[PDB]
């Protein structure tokens, strides 16, 4: 999936955030881990995506 | 502060004794009686029963 900046912090288990709780909500007991990187090059529109 | 308990920092101190007791220098707290010779007694020289 694709989100903004602060919500990658919001993703972390236990932490609560509107996007986090209303969309993905990783469980408390988690055995796995995430990847993230900047995507401004291929996911930005001058008029707006 | 918002990180999970798993990723919170922890201070670790590791102690390494040397119980080969060659010079003995860091003897712990205790109290020393006199020395008596030519008598079957219970001796405790440097922590040795």
């Amino acid at each position: 999936f694709v989100i903004r900046g602060d919500e990658v912090r919001q993703i972390a288990p236990g932490q609560t955030g509107n996007i986090a709780d209303y969309n993905y909500k990783l469980p408390d007991d988690f055995t796995g881990c995430v990847i993230a990187w900047n995507s401004n090059k291929l996911d930005s529109k001058v008029s707006g995506n | 502060p918002t990180y999970g308990v798993g990723h919170q920092p922890y201070r670790v101190v590791v102690l390494s004794f040397e119980l080969l007791h060659a010079p003995a220098t860091v003897c712990g707290p205790k109290k020393s009686t006199n020395l008596v010779k030519n008598k079957c007694v219970n001796f405790n020289f440097n922590g040795l029963k």
